């Protein structure tokens, strides 16, 4: 309506983030979790404006699963600097 | 290299180790395959087949047709004017245009 | 019909409309018999044992199962295809004007040469 | 006896299988009992058997 | 050979043959019955 | 082909390099003799024998395609024109044949009365 | 490994029942999010440098195409308002809820990830996970048919049949080859969404089936065409015949049961008249029949490859199912003209 | 489906006097041989050493397999008077290489299941020494070790422990004068240059082997035929820092399972590359599968076989 | 010309131009996330301008 | 964009050809930025100098084929009778097809495809008649 | 190789020669043909339509 | 009645012991062979309905009897070849050839097209099997990939084809039940429906282009040259031309007129190239062409008196040329070469052999009423009706069907073989046999050629 | 010297053939018997036909 049109320009900058890559690994993980927070935002305000109650525990429950995937890449992070020496994208074997 | 690809051997029958035979090995499955059965299907199929083919079960109303043909050209020439075929299988049609 | 709109939707049986009258000893329960047989073959080239045919006796449960299930498979095939045809039937005769009746008619058509 | 059963096991299946395959492809005709005797081109009133022929 | 250095199966499990033959006569005998039960609701309903 | 003159004897001269020549050819004609020699006067062998150049002649036709018809430039084309080109001969032959045809059968009959098979 | 290794197979089975029987949008999205945990351990497992390479890859290019799948489920608010999963209702919506399965399904601009992550699994077991876990994302579109742009969806069949009968051929890896086939198979997929739901479900059934035989049947180890050549010569000479079966119909040829997707897809199609676009689709489905085709020439052929190691000893395999569903993968022609009825 | 899940579970009872012991690398006289037989006063479980006919010795059949059902050309009184070109060399190796890799999968899996002391007679890690000491000479060609590192990276790194106590024996350059004493006269006559390559090898191929923390107690020639002194060595001798030790759960369940198949082991070996000394032709490979199949050993294979046992049919 | 090069040289048009443009899709982008996220780029501005449906 | 194909299908009512010279070259122009668009995935050498360089070869081509379809469709409607062809759209198709042996110097390969490319601009002109539907709907 | 293929070739087709003499004598001791109208009562018995040769309505009735 | 006891044949090779296999699997083919000219003859004016559309009647298919007759001959020249390997390599390849034969008696029998495609596209998959197997000469992949990339390529279409005839009009199924079909309006859209009818049975039915399926797949021989003989069965398995022209499109004839002058020059042009050839084998791949091509013009005639010959020259070529194969097989087994310079001596080294070679030559020419004759006659007199110029170029034809068979008698009746020591034994009974069990049923047909040639005969 | 015997006779069958296809659908009858009654004036026949099987 006009809030809503600033948070969805918010969102279209942090998707071209995770679809650009430069050097390390570490951009992705930082855009995973802010398109999740441009979510959380736009999800607050459509739900709260026409009031649900019972659809206002949905974004809590998104923003705990905003994480659950977060953690995990970190994690995978770690395993490719054993592997490797440090994370980079431009570093890769498979074709 | 071929290491074990070179094994190649020449095999004929011909006569040596067979007497005169047809089949690969032992004369006895010979005699009984190559002359007895195979020329059975030779008697059956092709000497009490030739009955069979065309001749005896009429086939397809090539003889019903001459005699049903005879009856039809001696009615209507002594009937009709015109003989077998004018006008047929269409009598009084439901106009063109 | 892909939707239900009649029936209650989740189901493993009909149960709603039960009468139909399942096939006894049908020539497509053979052919699925006969696939139960087929699997008790090719068991025993993939786990080397002696004779396709005259091995292990394991084979009746690979019959049965494929007999089993087939059976509930082909219950379900007759029942989709009476309620396919049971709607096809009731949406005519509810509009009647959709459907149109011509026949008997001499028309003209052209005759091809050679 | 035992000798004879031993020897010819696959043999009798053929002629076995021919006999079954005749009788299956004749019952066919069970299901395609309607215009048994209808219009005038194979149609005659039964005597003494019934339903004129199979 | 007479199997030598043991066998992984000896041939008659009897624990797990008994089963597998077991489980196929259940399976009949369920399906028969509700064949004969299909054909009574059947008649009873037309 | 053949000339004004038929080459049988015609045009030829002893000189120096010729009778070098004819030892280049005599030398491998009993090159190839030999090894058939050796090959036919043996009671143990029962086969029929190979030969490289008959095997490099059978070849030649069925395969060495692809490998070949790498420089079309002209000559590759003309053949075109004489290969999908008589489709397109006939192509107005047997057409000027049907408006004969077609345009006899409703006015002005040419077809006679005793015709009746196909 | 011993306790836990179960636990997390199953909460893949239990991830894809959250989106088998659900209602809500955001329901669906926890159940997508239930495979990433759960995928990605499997992945590993023995911990390899190709398998690090792998995981990475198989989490950045779907959890970024699940968070597109959330801002539809947001628009969904933002328009119609109703958590309700049957209908888009947006236009806009649809767009970005159809591209972000597109990453799992129509892989017609997304089948990059897909070579790279079938080669970087260690395990046999590991590949069967990427073919069943297409199932969650098509009861997704199974639900959400109507308001979806046709024009948008057919082209992630057409295309993704063109680049799934191209990218096969110059690969020589067993599962590069597997990999490409599944984008091949894909394409029939998307096609049948606009041109009745039905049989679609089906299509999977033949589809996954004849998959899970497919990687079954290396059990005994084979990652290259020349490391399952030496498959009849020096193993076992009757499994080559059932990999032959396999093979055959997995390219859709009429005698065997893979020709059953390609008898209703073309059938459906045709009804709501369009001829165009099934030519295209029957044709390039020929470049799909190649791969399976020089696979086959493992098990007819002789081509050398005997190696100095023999092997004596009798294999021991898991084989879940690699004797009941190889006959319904060979032999299903017959009992198959009803049962387009009996899936749904 | 796992048994692990049960009752049954990885290093329960074992442990206290369950490490494996190897005698490798014994220059070329069996003098290991002799010593391997008197060390099984203190170890429970004791196997023979492997040879061209050590993977058909057990496997299913009880008398080992004659030339052509086995290996095609592999002898060792064949490879004593080696020549290149259509000769054994190196198919030889690589098949002794793979029979020694499947008795140790055996001996793995005996330790495991009921733990019980397992004595073997020349390792897989001692069979590098055995090949380039033969590639010191002009008998195998450099392009054959290649494709024998391949499977060096693969077979070894699949299994987490090499070996607990190792047997190093080292005699004097005059073991040829002990070898000709010997009654074999095939093994005579063998190469002075080749016996001394086999001794200088083994100096590179036992200090790798210590510095990975792996136990190692070197017997002198004066020091040999003693059997109180060598059963004694290994009791004293206790394990620090070594491979051996690893985790109960997560990584004894991994190699459990890969050692108890024999199909799951001998997969790896069988690499697909083309090599001339490894008999690649299929007309013949066919004609070898006719043999094994007519064999009155195997014919069916597994369990229930056809004039041999046939036990059950039901 | 016509048996074995002309008449065989419509398969070449299905199968070496074929192959040509499969190699442009196998050997294309020596690995890196970065390239194959680069294309998805692309993807969306198709769909939202190049193409008419929304 | 579809906005840009339906003013396509209007021209040929008529007899003007000027406006449709343009109206195949805004199509042809942006076929060639799609494939301009995923050459970047090959990664052109250095920067801007060689990236500008791939992107004006593909481009310039892909103009050049819609250019010549647009005038050629032209050619064969105001010389000699008869309105829309499928023979007439097919003279049209060899033209564009023929330009692609002069981008690279074999003189064939395009002009081999000639009668490939020729036939498949044709099978989109027989879509103008009812009998043609590319994507369906009931 | 070569006379002893043409005599066992003529043994297997006197072998089955023997119906074909028996097939001449069919005609000679049954009745080979007549052509009368019938009266109503059946169409077929035993052969519908028999005609020329009486073998004709003997492979009709199987 | 002829499917289930054809089925029995799978357990029969199987089930009996090692020693025997090849007597079983010969003998019981023999005795259902003859039930075949038994029960299937039958017809009244209209040929009525057989039962339940599983499999049908046979309206102008007497084809399924060579296919009987072909059903036991395939097995007696193989018996040569794959007796060095294993047994179970044996019953392999011998039931392949069952399993051809239960999809060849589905194919001719089954009045339907919608069936009929899922068995005709149905039997390629036994045959690329038997093709790409136990090959001779090298370039076997170069001969199975060319033949389903060009049966599968041109067979396809027919999917959105027939689909599109059934869902417009009424449903195919019986062909008896097809009167709903009405004349086609000649339209632009209506020209590739036409097309994709036509183009599989362009493909099994060798043209002039899209032809070099054919000759790939006889010269880079399966199984000796028994196998070769399927491939001649795949020829005339081709027959739907015959229902589709007949029923689904009889109005439209225009756009035939271009494919029987494609398939007229498959006839000069192909003759010629067949003179100059090396292969033995491949001397009959391309007369093989020719007497398909003759059927091909036939057809699209459309004329009653056309379908006379053209399903006489079905039965004519798939028992004249099969023979030719066998001859070709015969020197195969003996030279081991398909040389046809490197193998020449007939009478001095064959002597009765022969005379097998001459009446086999001796029927691709017009010799005294045959099969040959009867079934190519009728064609040459009904393409004078079609069009006056034919006979110039048919006449042509005529002359180098000659140079056909006359090139392959005169070298091999020519006392030399000074290279060649082996050939001992002229033939070993079954050799001789074999062309004897393909000449006789000619021999037979000269006196009842009714049961032939019967399009409403 | 056998094989153009044939060869020359089949350059004179073109005719005769022509001669065969000629008669049938001019003339449903097809034998020798009908060419004495109703008989049509043709150079088309015996020119293209007869006299070409006579060379």
């Amino acid at each position: 309506s006009m809030v809503y049109m600033n948070i969805m320009m918010a969102f279209t900058v942090s998707l071209v983030g995770l679809l650009m890559y430069r050097s390390h690994l570490m951009s992705s993980l930082l855009c995973l979790e802010g398109m999740m927070l441009s979510l959380f935002v736009m999800a607050a305000l459509t739900i709260l404006n026409s009031h649900f109650t019972l659809a206002s525990m949905m974004p809590i429950i998104l923003l705990v699963f905003a994480a659950c995937e977060a953690a995990l890449g970190l994690s995978l992070l770690v395993m490719v600097s054993n592997t490797y020496g440090t994370d980079y994208v431009q570093n890769l074997n498979l074709l | 290299r071929w290491q074990e690809d070179p094994e190649p051997e020449d095999e004929n029958l011909y006569e040596k180790n067979p007497d005169s035979h047809g089949y690969d090995k032992d004369p006895a499955v010979d005699i009984w395959n190559m002359r007895v059965v195979f020329f059975f299907g030779f008697s059956i199929v092709l000497v009490l087949g030739s009955t069979f083919v065309a001749y005896l079960p009429d086939y397809r109303m090539q003889e019903w047709a001459r005699r049903e043909a005879e009856r039809l050209v001696k009615y209507r020439e002594a009937h009709g004017l015109p003989i077998m075929e004018s006008n047929c299988f269409d009598p009084s049609k439901i106009q063109l245009p | 019909x892909x939707x239900x709109x009649x029936x209650x939707x989740x189901x493993x049986x009909x149960x709603x409309x039960x009468x139909x009258x399942x096939x006894x000893x049908x020539p497509r329960l053979a052919f699925v018999g006969f696939l139960g047989y087929c699997s008790g073959l090719i068991d025993n080239a993939i786990r080397r044992r002696p004779v396709l045919l005259a091995g292990l006796h394991r084979q009746l449960l690979y019959i049965t199962s494929f007999v089993f299930v087939g059976y509930y498979l082909l219950k379900r095939q007759d029942y989709m295809y009476a309620v396919r045809d049971h709607d096809m039937f009731s949406y005519i005769k509810s509009h009647x004007x959709x459907x149109x009746x011509x026949x008997x008619x001499x028309x003209x058509x052209x005759x091809x040469x050679x | 006896l035992l000798q004879v059963v031993r020897d010819h096991w696959v043999h009798v299946l053929v002629p076995m299988g021919f006999v079954f395959g005749y009788y299956l492809d004749r019952k066919n005709d069970e299901k395609l009992t309607a215009f048994r005797n209808k219009s005038l081109l194979y149609k005659r009133e039964l005597k003494p058997n019934e339903e004129v022929t199979w | 050979k007479f199997y030598i250095q043991e066998p992984p199966h000896g041939s008659p499990n009897w624990l797990k043959v008994g089963l597998t033959l077991g489980t196929s006569v259940f399976l009949w005998i369920y399906l028969i019955k509700q064949h004969n039960e299909d054909v009574l609701e059947y008649k009873r309903r037309n | 082909x053949x000339x004004x003159x038929x080459x049988x004897x015609x045009x030829x001269x002893x000189x120096x390099x010729x009778x070098x020549x004819q030892a280049e050819r005599l030398a491998i004609r009993s090159r190839l003799k030999r090894e058939y020699q050796l090959q036919y006067y043996d009671p143990s062998r029962r086969g029929v024998i190979e030969d490289p150049a008959l095997v490099r002649w059978t070849y030649a036709r069925s395969a060495n395609i692809y490998p070949n018809f790498r420089p079309n430039t002209k000559t590759s084309l003309l053949g075109a024109l004489f290969g999908i080109g008589p489709l397109v001969f006939w192509y107005y032959v047997f057409k000027t044949d049907r408006d004969r045809k077609e345009k006899l059968i409703q006015e002005g009959k040419l077809d006679r009365t005793f015709n009746i098979s196909y | 490994n011993p306790i836990i290794f179960i636990i997390i197979l199953l909460t893949i089975m239990l991830g894809t029942i959250i989106v088998m029987i659900s209602s809500h949008w955001l329901l669906v999205w926890i159940g997508f999010e239930m495979n990433m945990l759960a995928i990605i351990p499997i992945m590993m497992k023995n911990h390899n440098p190709r398998a690090t390479e792998a995981s990475t890859k198989y989490f950045l290019t779907q959890s970024t195409a699940s968070m597109l799948l959330m801002m539809a489920v947001i628009i969904n608010l933002m328009f119609s308002g109703q958590w309700t999963v049957m209908k888009l209702f947006n236009p806009m919506a649809s767009m970005l809820m159809t591209m972000a399965l597109a990453m799992k399904l129509g892989m017609a601009p997304f089948h990059f990830w897909v070579p790279e992550v079938t080669q970087g699994i260690p395990l046999s077991s590991g590949l069967i996970l990427l073919t069943w876990q297409k199932l969650a994302p098509m009861s997704v579109l199974y639900q959400i048919f109507p308001s979806i742009n046709l024009n948008l969806i057919l082209t992630l069949s057409v295309l993704s049949i063109l680049i799934g009968g191209w990218g096969g051929l110059n690969q020589t890896q067993l599962r590069k080859i597997m990999a490409y086939s599944s984008i091949a198979h894909m394409g029939w997929m998307t096609a049948v969404l606009p041109y009745n739901p039905t049989m679609t479900l089906l299509n999977l059934i033949i589809y996954i089936i004849m998959t899970s035989t497919m990687f079954t049947m290396f059990m005994a180890n084979s990652t290259t065409t020349t490391l399952s050549l030496s498959h009849t010569w020096n193993k076992t000479p009757i499994m080559t015949v059932l990999i032959l079966a396999t093979l055959l119909s997995m390219g859709g040829l009429p005698p065997l049961s893979g020709f059953m997707p390609k008898w209703m897809i073309i059938q459906e199609m045709t009804k709501n008249n369009s001829i165009i676009l099934p030519t295209f689709m029957a044709i390039t489905a020929l470049l799909n029949l190649y791969f399976y085709m020089r696979l086959t020439y493992s098990t007819t052929l002789t081509m050398f490859p005997s190696t100095n190691n023999m092997k004596m000893k009798w294999q021991f395999p898991l084989m879940k199912k690699m004797t009941f569903l190889p006959t319904m993968v060979v032999l299903s022609t017959m009992m198959l003209p009803l049962t387009p009825m009996l899936s749904v | 489906x796992x048994x692990x899940x049960x009752x049954x579970x990885x290093x329960x009872x074992x442990x206290x006097x369950x490490x494996x012991x190897x005698x490798x690398x014994x220059x070329x006289x069996x003098x290991x041989x002799x010593x391997x037989x008197x060390x099984x006063x203190x170890x429970x479980x004791x196997x023979x050493x492997x040879x061209x006919x050590x993977x058909x010795x057990x496997x299913x059949x009880x008398x080992x397999x004659x030339x052509x059902x086995x290996x095609x050309x592999x002898x060792x009184x064949x490879x004593x008077x080696x020549x290149x070109x259509x000769g054994n060399s190196y198919r030889l190796q690589a098949w002794l290489y793979a029979s020694r890799l499947l008795q140790y999968a055996d001996a793995l899996e005996h330790l495991l299941s009921t733990g019980q002391g397992v004595v073997l007679e020349r390792s897989i890690y001692s069979d590098f020494v055995f090949l380039e000491a033969m590639y010191r000479q002009g008998f195998i060609r450099k392009q054959c070790v290649d494709h024998y590192n391949q499977v060096k990276k693969v077979t070894i790194c699949e299994y987490l422990p090499p070996h607990v106590v190792v047997y190093v024996d080292v005699p004097v350059p005059e073991v040829q004068s002990r070898i000709q004493k010997k009654g074999n006269p095939h093994e005579m006559k063998i190469t002075s240059a080749y016996l001394q390559d086999i001794e200088n090898a083994y100096k590179g191929t036992f200090l790798p082997e210590m510095s990975e923390k792996c136990e190692v107690l070197q017997y002198s020639a004066w020091e040999a035929q003693d059997a109180e002194k060598v059963v004694e060595d290994i009791e004293y001798l206790k394990y620090d820092k070594g491979p051996w030790l690893d985790q109960n759960d997560r990584n004894l369940h991994k190699l459990r399972m890969l050692v108890q198949d024999k199909l799951e082991v001998l997969n790896y070996t069988s690499i697909p590359v083309f090599l001339p000394e490894v008999t690649v032709g299929a007309h013949q490979s066919d004609q070898v599968f006719q043999e094994f199949t007519e064999l009155p050993g195997r014919k069916y294979r597994a369990g229930y076989n056809e004039d041999v046992g046939d036990k059950w049919i039901w | 010309l016509l048996d074995l090069i002309w008449l065989e040289a419509i398969l070449p048009k299905t199968i070496s131009l074929a192959q040509m443009k499969a190699s442009t899709l196998v050997t294309n982008q020596k690995g890196l996330i970065k390239l194959y996220f680069l294309s998805f780029l692309i993807t969306i501005l198709i769909s939202m301008i190049l193409f008419n449906f929304h | 964009a579809k906005t840009v194909l339906r003013q396509y299908w209007d021209i040929p009512e008529g007899t003007e050809c000027h406006r449709k010279t343009y109206a195949t070259t805004s199509i042809g122009g942006a076929a060639g930025l799609v494939v301009s668009a995923y050459s970047v995935a090959l990664k052109t050498p250095t920067s801007f100098l060689e990236g500008v360089a791939r992107t004006g070869r593909y481009t310039f081509t892909a103009a050049a084929i819609g250019a010549i379809f647009g005038l050629t469709s032209c050619i064969s409607a105001q010389v000699r009778e008869k309105p829309d062809d499928p023979l007439n759209y097919l003279i049209g198709g060899c033209a564009g097809g023929l330009i692609l042996g002069a981008r690279t110097r074999s003189y064939g390969i395009g002009a081999a495809a000639c009668a490939y490319m020729g036939l498949t601009a044709a099978l989109v002109k027989m879509g103008q008649l009812e009998g043609w539907q590319v994507f369906a709907e009931p | 190789y070569d006379k002893r293929f043409l005599k066992l070739l003529r043994f297997y087709i006197l072998l089955t020669g023997i119906p074909v003499a028996i097939g001449i004598t069919l005609i000679n001791v049954x009745x080979x043909x007549x052509x009368x109208x019938x009266x109503x009562x059946x169409x077929x018995x035993x052969x519908x339509x028999x005609x020329x040769x009486x073998x004709x309505x003997x492979x009709x009735x199987x | 009645k002829y499917i289930i006891p054809t089925i029995m044949l799978m357990p029969l090779t199987w089930l009996s012991k090692n020693n025997m296999i090849w007597v079983n699997s010969t003998a019981h083919s023999l005795l259902i062979s003859f039930t075949s000219l038994l029960l299937m003859n039958q017809f009244g004016d209209n040929s009525l309905n057989f039962s339940l559309l599983f499999f049908s009647d046979s309206l102008s298919t007497p084809l399924l009897i060579l296919t009987m007759w072909l059903l036991p001959l395939m097995l007696m020249a193989s018996q040569h070849h794959l007796s060095k390997e294993n047994l179970t390599r044996k019953k392999l390849f011998i039931t392949m050839l069952i399993s051809l034969q239960l999809f060849l008696i589905m194919t001719f029998t089954a009045m339907e097209l919608i069936l009929f495609y899922i068995l005709f596209e149905a039997t390629l998959v036994p045959t690329l099997i038997i093709i790409t197997r136990w090959g001779n000469q090298t370039e076997r992949l170069n001969a199975g990939l060319y033949f389903l990339f060009y049966t599968l390529a041109g067979s396809l279409p027919l999917l959105v084809a027939l689909i599109y005839i059934q869902n417009t009009v009424g449903s195919l199924n019986f062909l008896m039940l097809q009167y709903w079909v009405q004349p086609v309006h000649n339209s632009w859209s209506n020209v590739f429906m036409w097309l994709a009818c036509m183009m599989a049975f362009m493909v099994k039915m060798p043209l002039y282009g899209l032809h070099l399926w054919l000759p790939k797949a006889h010269v880079e021989a399966p199984i000796a040259g028994s196998m070769v003989l399927a491939a001649v069965l795949l020829k005339l398995g081709g027959y739907g031309m015959l229902r589709i022209t007949l029923i689904l499109n009889p109005m439209t004839d225009f756009m035939a007129y271009p494919f029987i002058m494609l398939s007229l020059w498959g006839m000069i042009m192909t003759s010629s190239i067949c003179l100059r050839q090396t292969d033995l084998k491949s001397l009959i791949a391309y007369s093989s062409v020719s007497h398909m091509a003759l059927v091909i013009v036939a057809i699209l005639i459309q004329t009653p008196w056309s379908y006379m010959g053209a399903t006489a020259l079905m039965i004519a070529h798939g028992l004249t040329s099969s023979m030719l194969f066998c001859l070709a097989n015969s020197n195969y087994e003996r030279i081991h070469s398909r040389t046809m310079i490197l193998a020449r001596g007939l009478q001095t080294l064959l002597p009765l052999m022969a005379t097998w070679w001459l009446l086999a030559s001796l029927t691709n020419l017009a010799l005294p009423p045959t099969i040959n004759l009867i079934g190519e006659l009728f064609v040459v007199m009904s393409t004078f009706s079609w069009s006056n110029i034919t006979i110039i170029l048919m006449g042509v034809n005529m002359v180098i069907t000659a140079l056909y068979s006359l090139y392959m008698l005169i070298m091999t009746q020519r006392g030399k073989y000074t290279y060649h020591i082996n050939n001992i034994s002229p033939s070993f009974t079954r050799e001789n046999a074999l062309m004897s069990l393909h000449i006789l049923p000619l021999l037979l047909l000269t006196l009842n050629p009714k049961i032939i040639l019967g399009p409403l005969y | 010297a056998a094989l153009q015997a044939i060869l020359y006779n089949r350059i004179g069958d073109i005719g005769f053939i022509l001669a065969m296809a000629w008669f049938l659908t001019n003339l449903n009858t097809w034998d020798l018997q009908q060419i004495f009654m109703l008989n049509p004036s043709d150079s088309n026949m015996p020119l293209i036909g007869l006299a070409l099987a006579a060379t």
